[PDB]
């Protein structure tokens, strides 16, 4: 990705970020969105199309109004962790909410990146009308789903080895070419979707 | 629809 396409990207998400009031981590921040600009523009620009804003706390997700209906529910794969929704660094979906500072993978998760595997749940729900559950990603994930780790969680909900898968192919060329060599056939799936 | 971060 050349220079002038990261910075288009940011521009891009200059417009669909929403940083938090009060005191919060600005580097950080910055370094999160840092992050999402290596996103394919095409889907970046589709979400600025949606209003779609990635909303970056200082806090609990729960502690946002729009979320507050969510307290002490325990999310879908998070069975036996002992945590609910209050604990939940990130939320992707019809909406995107990301703790800063909690990006790496064992803050609260284990995704290789939170802002990444959030958005791309946004991504594939809002943009690619949930492409996850469709019958081509399905027959993919019934071969590779369980390639990547996590078995329980991503080996099991269509839509989150999607949201992970797009993360490793999008995070930096590390992750992209560990994709590659566990999951060809996703690999492949996500480089065509982007064409 | 919400989904959440990996546990
Ligand atoms: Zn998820």
């Amino acid at each position: 990705m050349d220079s002038t396409t990261i910075q288009q990207n940011k521009d891009t998400l200059s417009q669909i970020v929403v940083f938090p009031t009060g005191n919060y981590d600005k580097n950080e921040a910055n370094a999160m969105v840092n992050r999402l600009a290596n996103i394919d523009g095409k889907y970046l620009n589709a979400l600025k199309q949606n209003n779609l804003k990635i909303k970056l706390l200082s806090g609990k997700l729960t502690d946002e109004k729009e979320y507050a209906y969510l307290k002490g529910v325990v999310p879908k794969g998070w069975e036996g962790t002992g945590k609910t929704w209050d604990d939940v660094p990130g939320l992707g979906g019809s909406t995107v909410a990301l703790r800063i500072g909690f990006s790496n993978k064992g803050k609260g998760h284990d995704a290789i990146n939170l802002e990444l595997h959030a958005t791309a749940h946004a991504i594939d729900h809002i943009v690619l009308n949930d492409i996850s559950k469709s019958a081509q990603f399905k027959q993919i994930f019934a071969k590779e789903g369980r390639s990547l780790g996590n078995v329980n969680f991503l080996g099991v909900y269509p839509e989150e080895f999607f949201a992970e898968s797009f993360a490793y192919y999008y995070l930096n060329q590390d992750t992209n070419s560990k994709l590659k060599s566990a999951c060809p056939q996703t690999y492949s799936f996500l480089q065509n979707l982007a064409k | 629809e919400v989904n959440p971060a990996v546990p």
